């Protein structure tokens, strides 16, 4: 049968610091027993000084923050240019993930 | 547009009274007579047929008294056809009640029920409503012999005595006349009649415009009984009250 | 499973349902009210799946409360039981069926007699002078078929119940904690506050 | 498919099938209810466009929403029979979710909306009624008396009145009801309901229904005979002089 | 009220007066068509008026191909006969498929029909201001012209004829019928049938035809066509010899 | 786009008349005229074969339609509308009736049934009442033979004989006087002739009489043999050539 | 009869217009908005003296950040209201965090328009526009303070003052000229109180007229009867000098 | 005559009109004045700010639709929230579905088209009000005018609103110059405040009054208001 | 009475729909645009108002290509036309899907005509404003076609519509009579230049930008591209050449 999803390896980490935060992450991508790519980059800026990595089954990472800047797009639109706080955009994505609770998207996600 | 050849058949009148119905209610008074009678021990239904003829077949005729179910009868004033429509769909109401709860429709909520369908054409839907007026006659066991009445409106009322269609003001003055609490179905019958025979437009009240109906229970049985007259009987009756 | 047991007297019924709701390893409450008072000589006993049984029975209870404030009137035992039937024979074939099973015991004002009817989740009924739910009838209807006597008085029905409790909780394998009884008569329905020691 | 704008603004911003719909009330039978100190009574005059009535079966003018919550109106009987089931309703939705029964204003604020409602929807126009909601929220001991107009709008009241006449028995409610001591009795309340339907029932016994709501659920409606009583003495609080 | 006159509604007198202005369009291209039956055929003949030299004349016509054996012809505007045109085939295709057989002319007539008494009832169609000529040689019954209206009306003919002059060219054609006796051209081949067709066109219509004023179309056994200019002018030559 | 058109077409007017209804009864008032008498052992309906031309084919149109195989109806008004009536009276006669009874319709429910589609035209949004008013006369096992007359109201009586359209009144005037109860199916099909002779205006033969009877079983009719309760159709059209026979016995 | 959404030869929506002339005859409300606060007042206008003044609603919390006055067919509000709170509690818990004043104001206004009979351009299922006017203030931490005023047809101001209602021009010129940037909380309590007494028929005082505000610290709060009373004698004094 | 055939946009006058558009063109012609004026290299909006009372707020006339993208407004403004909203989404459509900066000419045709139903359809109404779109794409700098009859056209600059004809002669003179603004941001916004004051009558453009948006070669469309267009006047 | 004009599906007592009518008058009040077919193609062309010198040059397009082998221009409501290629367009793709081969001109023209009639069908859509003048290269043949506010379309040897129509039409018949032999898709270019330009003198008040289209069979291998550069020049200055 079709089986919608996959795992694409990878691993991230986050560490906040007193004035700092950082997310690291490898930049090894897979399939099975190959590698697809040794550069395919998971954790990106967001906009509003908020860096996110949804790693898991890529295509469901990719995904998600396509819906997540999208989502800080429309904030600064809805609601004159206001920067989305980390704790906000937080409670965005628990809504994001929590819409898909059944047919989820297969990713562990930080910002 | 299509606006432009809409009626608004259910809007407010500058006096707060429905156009459509107050129209409906006057093509209901140029319609056949109908009355209702509740005795002790029955009631009577009966009615004036308009539309006759030499070649007309009274025998197999039905155009103003129907069964709704073993245990309720209505009258028509109006719209035949209208009057169809209404009824078929109150002898259903009466069975699913039936079979939601195994025991006969109670004669109101039936007639409640009616009158809640034509309300509807009052207040939403942009139709005409129907041109009709219904006398209930039934039997339950809660209240026992009942007599309503429903019309255009969908408003309706218990009554005693009562009449719709052409010259209620005189039938119904005729009526408050001769009525008593305590009266019996061969003396309401006769009532009846002659209430017929003072409004009639007619010549004389022959047994071929007549439809006549009783609601019985009958002492050495139990269940109610209801008999739709058949033209000879209508005859009998006619010469036992002397109209002849 | 729960237990529900009902037995028609002579001018009442009385339902007998068990006090405890286990899940999984735990009793969680000893003190259940299995029981909702449909009109005030009406009352449906109930057992089946954790949710759909107070919902089923809530649901019905509004259904009938609002009928008796439309027409003023309460209707027969018959009638809140064939509807009750009705609206499980609809359940029986819809996405996800109420798996509740219920006993209606009421008092007949108009006939002034009691009345007992057994329903299943299929919409199944029956008329009874004693019925149950469950494994409890495996017992029961053997001890009552041998016990029962159409003409006996409240007082005979509820020592009746308790000779059924005692064996259910003599051979059954599950503690049920007990059971809240209630009768249904003439002047309405009453909870036995003395059973777990008469 | 039928949507025609029926309430919309004229050109004075007046919505005219909304005060079309206050005039049927204005022609429907006068109802007062005024509350006293521990009750509220609730009076209505009776119809006389024909007599010869069955007064056992015919729907009196107040209806139980609720064991604790009546209704009375003024105006299309048959527009009232609607909003009386949906208020039903909703009076048992309440209880299955909130597990309490609605509060006087709660179900007040339930059937203006639905009035309000009709008067901005398509293909319907405004509900000719207007109605007096009393009884006492679960629990409490104070009376509440509610109106409500086909506008939706709503608001209550120590006694008030609507229906044709409504205008004159206002200000004899105006002039007998102090609010410093509201008739402290279920019996001085009701003689004041009676005496001011009698100011335009005109005379009347069988022309004059009366209801009484107390506390905890007790409700009700007074035999044809003790309000003739009432009429009678009545009739002495204006002969002795 | 006096909206009578706008929707498909009766008038005092029951009368549907946007029925009525939709037969005055069927006339407004100044076009008269006739068809009569053959032996084992069916022609019809229609003018073709093509006023502009900027048209490509070609693409001139209100004769249609519906099926392999029905053929249409057309007495109204283009754009409602073409509507009526593409239902027309629409429907053909439709019964072919669900009833395993050919759709008939007269059932293709009768569902046309049906259509347009449907526009005669309901407000929000408008009837099509045109009449259709159907015509075939059935497998069942034969040489077949079957003609409908915006009333609604449909019905069958030994011969018709549609246009500002039906009534010369009717008359014209009633009279040859009478004596004849007979109903259909007693003609072998469908090329004289053709001709007897224009022949009587011009003694009705008091005129004189060059190639590019007709347009003909021809149903035999198992075929429809329309003929071509030369095909034509074959036929006005043979009658500019008899005649 | 969309049938916009949700609302009535036919109101009340303030006289309480339905204007749409009295203007499709005048549409039938100009209707050519149709008669049905009912006999003992028989129904004839008929009506006039209004030629609209001589180059049309009058044999290729039937204003005289069987509903069921004991069942036909004929009418006065606009054609049109009544094909279409028939269509669906045709449908509806199997899809309320035979399709869960195994038997066709008896007459009064079937008309029943046709009446029922002319009231919702008269009601629904969007539509205009039918201009027509049928004769439907039919025969079946538990009520004999029967003759009804539906108006575009959706009104419907049994008659023992009647006429409708243009020469109705003179017609239903003739009937009064020659209808008794003891007629044998030919003289009411005489009677028929004589009373569709005096409003016809020109030509009268079978090729401009369309006379039908509702009568007794014939199995010839049927199409196949076998089956002892089928025992075939009441309903007959009457022949070009059958009319003539009686024609030539004015 | 012409469509319910027709432009007039003025270039207006017919009517959005009449509506607005209904709302001509409301009760007053007026909000001003100062570094300390936003007042909004209101004149409830009983129309008997039996009926229960403090059973009169003009003043309504959307959320403990923004309150809001109406004005004109009442009734019509009910549904703008729980609109508007739904979509303030959404908002928070979409995002963890108040709703802007603006954009609350906003997705009221997105309602206004949304009336007709198959316009095609959405699926707009109202008859008719609102026949009310509000008066929407409340306070974030990005904008301070705010009073807009909303009207049926979509648009709506921000106001340091405003007036709505049957006495809006004389109120609002009144505003006008005693409005300041340095205002204070109870300067502006007593302005509403003044220029509300001026433009009420009836002699302003506790059971009438009804004062609210809201402040970062407290929120939205309804002045009681008590409070009110205190600043209308306040007031009687002030006036009763020069 | 008017009064028969303005009643919908579903009606044609005789002559060939459609007035209830017509009607819809007329609110803008009472809205305030912007204009629009590009170079080969930027697009600048400027426009006037409109208040209501000496208490209120300046009716915000300019909207972002994209990074590269904006439009200015005259007439009524929820129509423009609609307009601009999709023209937001068909700019996120792009984005998302093909990662490609929508085409300003695209989202030209676009408004068109979304327009043009609301002026053919039933009971719908056309929209009430101009737009002035500017943006900067694969091909250079542009500005597009858009009206509510469903017309969309693209110029070097033009200006509408009330007395807007001062503006679009100005700049219909001024072109020749404006259109060499290459790489200059303040002075194509100093020709846009010129322009602007053509259209002028009531008071000079102050601070609460101006509103100024500008979009270019390396410059997203950013948003001008108050505090910062001062150095403009 | 009268009122026949207020609805756009309403026969007049004269059997024409009206609403259709004042349609064409919106398209007269528009410029000029002619299409002529020649010996294996077809070209099109349009006067294009230059209502300022603020509007920015040969950018405004208003010719339109339909899948890759349709030309399409239209004289009227500009709006109205670009609906009518939407469709179109939608169209063209629904018969390639089905059929793999793109849309034959003349079934593209009925689908088109079939839409354009639909609009006159109906009260609750008013007619097309605008007149259009399309065609293309098929698997046999060039084809040009015009289609009117009522949904009439006819195949054209030359075509025009607009203002200038007239004049336009007058030079198009001087080209059909002189050169019955055909026309190559460069002459045609040419003479749809001039013909342009003349017809612009029905509107000589405002300068004009020319704007053509061509579809050949050898010139553009039966795909539609618009004339640019060098081979525009070239027709507008034998264009201003034989203006005198």
């Amino acid at each position: 049968q079709f089986n919608p999803y996959g795992d694409n390896g990878g691993t991230i980490l986050g560490i906040a610091g007193e004035d700092f935060a950082v997310l690291a992450g490898d930049t090894r991508n897979i399939t099975d027993y190959s590698i697809n790519s040794r550069y395919e980059p998971k954790v990106f800026d967001c906009g509003d000084n908020i860096v996110m990595s949804a790693n898991g089954f890529a295509a469901d990472g990719d995904a998600l923050v396509k819906r997540f800047k999208n989502s800080v797009k429309w904030y600064h639109f809805d609601h004159n240019d206001k920067k989305l706080s980390i704790n906000s955009a937080a409670r965005n994505i628990q809504h994001l993930l929590y819409g898909k609770r059944f047919f989820p998207y297969y990713v562990h996600t930080i910002i | 547009g299509s606006r432009r050849y809409d009626s608004r058949t259910t809007i407010f009148s500058p006096e707060g009274r429905l156009y459509q119905v107050e129209y409906a209610l006057e093509s209901i008074s140029h319609a056949g007579t109908a009355i209702g009678i509740m005795a002790s021990d029955g009631i009577v239904l009966a009615a004036e047929r308009k539309v006759t003829s030499t070649l007309l077949e009274q025998d197999t005729s039905t155009e103003k008294l129907y069964k709704l179910n073993d245990k309720i009868a209505v009258a028509v004033a109006g719209l035949t056809a209208d009057a169809e429509i209404l009824i078929n769909t109150a002898r259903i109401h009466a069975q699913n009640y039936l079979k939601t709860y195994n025991e006969d429709i109670p004669v109101e909520i039936l007639v409640r029920r009616l009158s809640d369908i034509k309300q509807g054409y009052t207040q939403h839907g942009g139709l005409r409503p129907f041109g009709v007026s219904f006398i209930y006659a039934g039997y339950d066991d809660r209240y026992g012999y009942q007599l309503y009445t429903s019309n255009p409106s969908g408003n309706y009322t218990g009554w005693k005595a009562i009449s719709v269609g052409a010259n209620t003001s005189a039938a119904q003055t005729l009526l408050q006349m001769d009525y008593k609490d305590d009266m019996k179905v061969d003396d309401a019958i006769e009532l009846a009649l002659k209430t017929l025979s003072k409004t009639t437009d007619s010549s004389a009240l022959t047994y071929d415009r007549l439809e006549f109906a009783t609601i019985r229970k009958g002492a050495n049985d139990g269940e109610v009984y209801q008999k739709i007259f058949k033209p000879q009987e209508i005859k009998d009756i006619l010469v036992k009250t002397g109209i002849t | 499973m729960d237990i529900i047991l009902g037995i028609r007297v002579q001018d009442s019924v009385i339902l007998a349902s068990s006090k405890a709701v286990t899940r999984g390893i735990s009793v969680l409450k000893d003190s259940d009210d299995k029981t909702r008072q449909l009109s005030p000589h009406t009352l449906m006993s109930f057992a089946g799946e954790a949710g759909d049984t107070v919902q089923f029975a809530e649901y019905i209870q509004a259904n009938i409360q609002l009928y008796s404030i439309r027409e003023d009137y309460e209707l027969s035992p018959q009638a809140v039981s064939s509807f009750v039937r009705q609206e499980l024979a609809k359940s029986i074939r819809s996405r996800r069926p109420y798996q509740v099973n219920v006993l209606i015991g009421g008092y007949d004002k108009k006939k002034n007699k009691p009345e007992l009817y057994q329903i299943d989740y299929l919409g199944t009924k029956v008329e009874l002078p004693y019925g149950a739910h469950g494994y409890s009838g495996f017992y029961t209807f053997s001890l009552l078929d041998h016990h029962y006597r159409p003409d006996m008085t409240t007082e005979e029905g509820l020592d009746l119940l308790k000779l059924c409790v005692q064996e259910l909780e003599k051979r059954m394998p599950m503690d049920f904690k007990g059971v809240i009884v209630k009768i249904v008569d003439k002047d309405g329905i009453r909870q036995v506050d003395d059973f777990q020691a008469q | 498919g039928y949507d025609r704008a029926l309430s919309i603004f004229s050109p004075d911003g007046h919505i005219f099938q909304v005060e079309y719909a206050l005039e049927a009330v204005k022609r429907g039978t006068c109802a007062v209810g005024v509350k006293g100190k521990n009750c509220v009574v609730l009076g209505c005059e009776r119809r006389s466009t024909l007599k010869l009535q069955d007064t056992r079966i015919t729907p009196s003018k107040v209806s139980k929403i609720d064991s604790h919550v009546v209704l009375s109106f003024s105006g299309l009987n048959a527009d009232s029979r609607i909003l009386i089931e949906k208020a039903r309703v909703e009076a048992q939705s309440h209880r299955l979710t909130l597990e309490d029964p609605v509060t006087v204003e709660y179900l007040t604020r339930y059937v203006a909306g639905v009035q309000q409602r009709y008067t901005q929807s398509g293909g319907v126009r405004p509900f000719g009624v207007s109605t007096l909601i009393a009884g006492f929220d679960p629990r409490d001991d104070e009376p509440k008396l509610y109106q409500t107009e086909p506008s939706g709008i709503y608001s209550s009241w120590s006694a008030q009145t609507i229906g044709r006449n409504s205008k004159t028995v206002r200000e004899f409610l105006e002039k007998n009801y102090d609010r410093k001591e509201p008739p402290a009795t279920v019996e001085e309340c009701v003689k004041l309901t009676v005496r001011s339907l009698l100011e335009v029932v005109q005379t009347g016994a069988k022309n004059i229904e009366i209801t009484v709501v107390k506390p905890d659920s007790d409700i009700v409606a007074l035999s044809s005979e003790e309000i003739n009583q009432y009429v009678t003495q009545i009739e002495q609080e204006k002969q002795e002089q | 009220a006096g909206y009578d006159r706008h929707i498909t509604i009766f008038s005092p007198e029951g009368r549907l007066y946007q029925v009525e202005y939709a037969f005055k369009a069927t006339n407004q291209t100044n076009i008269n068509s006739l068809a009569v039956r053959g032996k084992d055929c069916t022609v019809v003949i229609s003018q073709k008026k093509v006023p502009d030299k900027l048209l490509d004349p070609t693409t001139v016509s209100y004769i249609f191909c519906i099926s392999r054996t029905i053929g249409m012809v057309v007495n109204g505007p283009i754009p409602d006969a073409r509507n009526a045109a593409l239902r027309a085939k629409a429907e053909a295709a439709e019964f072919r498929y669900k009833y395993g057989y050919d759709m008939p002319c007269d059932v293709l007539a009768k569902r046309m029909a049906n259509l347009s008494q449907i526009y005669t009832q309901r407000a929000y169609m408008r009837p099509l201001g045109v009449i259709l000529t159907f015509v075939s040689v059935d497998e069942e019954l034969g040489p077949s012209i079957y003609k409908t209206d915006p009333a609604g009306y449909y019905v069958g003919y030994k011969a018709t004829a549609t246009g500002p002059k039906q009534q010369e060219i009717t008359t014209n054609l009633e009279n040859h019928f009478k004596k004849s006796k007979i109903d259909h051209i007693n003609e072998e081949s469908w090329e004289k049938v053709v001709e007897f067709a224009i022949t009587h066109m011009i003694d009705a219509l008091g005129t004189e035809f060059s190639k590019n004023d007709l347009e003909v179309g021809v149903a035999t056994k198992d075929k429809f066509f329309t003929l071509s200019a030369e095909n034509i002018e074959e036929r006005l030559v043979a009658i500019a010899e008899q005649d | 786009m969309t049938d916009r058109y949700s609302f009535s077409l036919t109101t009340f007017s303030p006289s309480g008349k339905l204007g749409q209804i009295d203007y499709a009864l005048t549409a039938v008032k100009q209707g050519v005229t149709s008669l049905g008498i009912k006999a003992t052992n028989g129904v004839v309906i008929a009506t006039e074969k209004k030629s609209s031309s001589p180059l049309a084919m009058s044999e290729t149109l039937s204003k005289v339609s069987l509903l069921t195989p004991d069942i036909g109806a004929v009418y006065s008004g606009m054609g049109p509308d009544y094909r279409v009536l028939v269509d669906k009276s045709r449908k509806v006669a199997h899809t309320s009736y035979k399709r869960i009874y195994g038997e066709y319709p008896p007459t009064k429910l079937l008309v029943s049934e046709v009446a029922k589609i002319m009231q919702e035209a008269t009601q629904s949004g969007g539509v205009r009442p039918f201009g027509v008013s049928l004769l439907i006369a039919g025969h079946d096992e538990f009520n004999g033979f029967s003759l009804y007359q539906v108006d575009p109201s959706g009104s419907y009586f049994p008659w023992k004989a009647t006429a409708i359209g243009k020469g109705s009144v003179a017609a239903k005037t003739f009937l009064e006087k020659r209808w008794n109860d003891e007629l044998e199916l030919e003289d009411a099909i005489h009677i028929a002739l004589l009373t569709l002779k005096e409003s016809v205006e020109g030509e009268f033969n079978g090729d401009t009489i369309e006379l039908a009877i509702i009568g007794d079983e014939n199995p010839d009719l049927l199409g196949y043999t076998g089956i002892p309760t089928d025992k075939g159709p009441r309903f007959r059209k009457l022949t070009s050539q059958e009319i003539n026979d009686r024609l030539e016995a004015l | 009869d012409r469509g319910v959404s027709t432009f007039s030869p003025e270039g207006r929506l017919f009517q959005v217009e009449y509506s607005l002339e209904a709302i001509k005859l409301g009760s007053t409300a007026i909000g001003i908005a100062t570094k300390e606060g936003v007042v909004l007042g209101v004149e409830k206008r009983a129309t008997s003296p039996l009926l229960e003044s403090d059973s009169i609603e003009k003043i309504v919390e959307i959320d403990r950040h923004i309150g809001c006055a109406m004005s004109g067919l009442t009734a019509d509000a009910r549904s703008m209201i729980e609109h508007a709170r739904t979509a303030a509690v959404t908002h928070n818990l979409y995002y963890d965090e108040d709703i802007n004043v603006e954009s609350l104001t906003q997705s009221v206004c997105d309602l206004a328009l949304r009336f007709g009979e198959g316009a095609s351009g959405e699926e707009r299922l109202m008859s008719r526009p609102f026949g009310v006017a509000l008066l929407i203030a409340g306070h974030d931490a990005d904008d301070g303070y705010q009073l807009f005023h909303a009207e049926p047809s979509g648009t709506f101001y921000r106001y340091n003052a405003k007036a709505i209602g049957s006495g809006s021009e004389g109120a609002q010129a009144e505003l006008l000229n005693e409005w300041h940037s340095s205002l204070t909380l109870k300067e502006a309590e007593l302005l509403v109180l003044k220029i509300l007494k001026q433009v009420m028929e009836e002699k302003l005082d506790e059971n009438n007229a009804q004062l609210s505000c809201i402040t970062k610290q407290d929120g939205f709060k309804i002045y009681d009867n008590e409070k009110t009373a205190e600043l209308i004698k306040e007031l009687k004094e002030k006036e009763a000098a020069e | 005559f008017r009064n028969n055939y303005d009643g919908d946009t579903v009606t044609f006058s005789p002559t060939g009109r459609l007035f209830q558009v017509e009607y819809a063109l007329e609110a803008i012609k009472q809205g305030s004045v912007t204009v629009g004026l590009r170079s080969n290299t930027h697009a600048v909006l400027v426009a006037l700010k409109r208040n209501a009372d000496e208490l209120s707020s300046y009716q915000k006339k300019i909207i972002k639709c994209d990074e590269h993208m904006g439009l200015s407004l005259a007439g009524l403004a929820p129509d423009a929230r609609v307009l601009s909203n999709y023209l937001r989404q068909q700019c996120n459509y792009s984005s998302l579905v093909f990662n490609r900066k929508l085409a300003v000419e695209r989202a030209g045709h676009l408004l068109c088209d979304k327009a043009q139903k609301n002026t053919q359809s039933y009971g719908g109404r056309p929209y009430g009000v101009g737009l002035l779109i500017i943006g900067y794409d694969k091909s250079g700098a542009h500005l597009l005018e858009f009206q509510p009859s469903g017309n969309v056209t693209e110029l070097y600059g033009t200006a509408i609103g009330a007395r807007s004809q001062g503006a679009k002669t100005y700049l219909e003179r001024t072109l020749d110059t404006f259109i060499k603004i290459d790489g200059n941001p303040d002075e194509l916004i100093k020709a846009g405040v010129e322009a602007i004051s053509q259209s002028l009558r009531d008071e000079s453009l102050t601070v609460d009054n101006l509103s100024i948006a500008i979009v270019g070669k390396d410059t997203p469309f950013t948003i001008y208001d108050g505090e910062a267009v001062a150095k403009y006047i | 009475g009268t009122g026949y004009d207020l609805s756009n599906s309403v026969f007049s007592p004269d059997g024409r729909n009206f609403q259709v009518e004042y349609a064409v008058k919106a398209v007269e009040n528009g410029t000029t645009s002619i299409g002529i077919k020649c010996n294996d193609g077809v070209v099109f062309a349009v006067e294009k108002l230059i209502t300022s010198k603020l509007l920015v040059p040969q950018k405004n397009v208003k010719i339109q290509v339909v899948d890759r082998h349709i030309g399409c221009v239209y004289s009227g409501l500009i709006p109205d036309g670009r609906h009518l290629v939407n469709r179109g367009r939608e169209e063209a793709a629904s018969f390639k899907k089905l059929y793999k081969t793109p849309i034959p001109i003349p079934a593209f023209a009925d689908r088109l005509g079939q839409y354009v009639q639909a609009h006159t069908l109906y009260n609750s859509v008013r007619p097309f404003g605008v007149s259009t003048i399309f065609g293309g290269v098929d698997k046999n043949g060039a084809h040009l076609y015009m289609l009117e506010p009522s949904g009439s379309y006819w195949g054209y040897k030359g075509a025009a519509t607009g203002k200038g129509r007239q004049s336009a039409k007058a030079e198009l018949e001087k080209l059909v009579d002189h050169h019955p032999e055909g026309l190559s898709a460069r002459e045609a270019v040419k003479q749809a230049a001039k013909i342009i330009y003349l017809a612009h003198e029905d509107n000589k008040e405002k300068d004009f930008e020319l704007e053509i289209s061509w579809c050949s069979l050898s010139e553009t291998n039966g795909l539609h591209k618009f004339v640019k550069g060098d081979l525009l020049q070239e027709a507008i200055d034998f264009a201003q050449k034989e203006i005198n």
